[PDB]
């Protein structure tokens, strides 16, 4: 699960 | 300012040398003289405090994971007393990013552009509080960045075209949310598959500077969706 | 002690959440406690200090770089070497901490000749870490004393320790470092570094089963230093 | 190039 970098 | 253009310098010095402490305050003592933003100091004051926070969310994760894996032993508390210190180190942060949020940046806002961008900020570091939060103090933060990712993601739709990165960040982010904070996996799955297919549907209403960075984005979109359906 | 199990508690925490700061604070307080350290205490000591001054050090030669490429007459000159000195002064302060660690109970309590060798290799690692900063005739000193730590421990394993076992190892291999980067003798580099390689491949049978994985990494870190300098 | 770690 990724959020913007 | 002879001091502004000096601040960017330091801060564009301190990001290269991966010490974003001094980073950010830095670009807090430039958004501090009270002149809206640019492009490019927002990006700046934005990757500065996702990196100091960044590593005690990493941390907290951590210790955490150790925490939960033991209340037999007597070493535990210590343990605990370890992660409010850890907590109590990100909590101040995020306060010092949101009343710069409040006093500042989200008043200033000349475009719905930066508008949205300083929106989703809000709705960020409210998120990171709620990763820690718990009790009553827990619904009414999740509350708030709802609130704020609410309205952002309104504006978005009424400004922004669907392959824009702010709002494809935007649309990211808020379903992890979704995800992460509020549990709902299918809401979240069509919160994300929603951006990503209205902007796989006028990818030719964009050119070669408009790529790129818009597809960096949707690449995450899929990532955490085919990692939600599994 | 009580405190000295929950100080090693505390530390450990602060290793696996990469918080080294509130890891090598701790890491001081036990080793002011008078105690010579045993082989797990003094390795989290080491951990500990080698993230907190390498933190600085990547940090002092992205910046460093930055000014070398600069020109004389730009205004962003002295705000460059402003920031520099910044960090050598927390660096400094890092090295300083260390070696006062190092000389008034690390190496006083030594008492037997491989926590020597330990001791000595770290105090020529971060009088080598002033040097790589150091200026004038300040630079000359403290090479002269980071030489001094190193030749000694170098001394003392050579005749105590077999060629297979990391400490030997490794300090070969920072050693080999020293004459690479602070003297600017390569040809040396490599003859330090490749005889210590060979007396360990010489001595296969003399290695210990437990630091098996640890030598075959360092001895691999000699050779790719070898394999570099020598090109 | 690399020390020890």
């Amino acid at each position: 699960t990724q959020s913007l970098s | 300012q002879g001091e502004k253009t000096e601040l960017i310098q330091k801060a564009k010095l301190a990001e290269q040398a991966e010490r974003y402490d001094d980073m950010a305050t830095c670009m807090k003592a430039v958004t501090e003289q009270g002149a809206e933003l640019s492009n490019e100091e927002r990006n700046l004051l934005s990757v500065a405090y996702k990196n100091v926070v960044g590593g005690r969310r990493s941390a907290w994760r951590v210790i955490s994971s150790i925490e939960q894996k033991t209340t037999s032993d007597k070493k535990l508390q210590l343990i605990k007393d370890y992660r409010e210190k850890v907590e109590s180190e990100l909590r101040s942060i995020c306060t010092t990013v949101l009343e710069l949020l409040d006093k500042y940046l989200i008043a200033n806002a000349t475009n719905p552009e930066s508008k949205v961008f300083y929106l989703k900020m809000k709705g960020d570091y409210f998120r990171y509080l709620a990763e820690v939060a718990c009790g009553d103090d827990r619904k009414q933060t999740i509350d708030n960045s709802q609130g704020a990712y609410q309205e952002a993601f309104d504006i978005s739709k009424k400004e922004m075209q669907p392959t824009h990165p702010i709002r494809l960040g935007l649309a990211l982010n808020f379903s992890v949310f979704y995800y992460e904070i509020l549990n709902n996996p299918e809401l979240a799955c069509t919160l994300a598959k929603t951006a990503f297919d209205e902007a796989i549907a006028e990818l030719d209403t964009l050119n070669e500077d408009s790529y790129k960075d818009s597809t960096l984005i949707m690449q995450l979109l899929r990532d955490n969706l085919t990692l939600w359906t599994s």
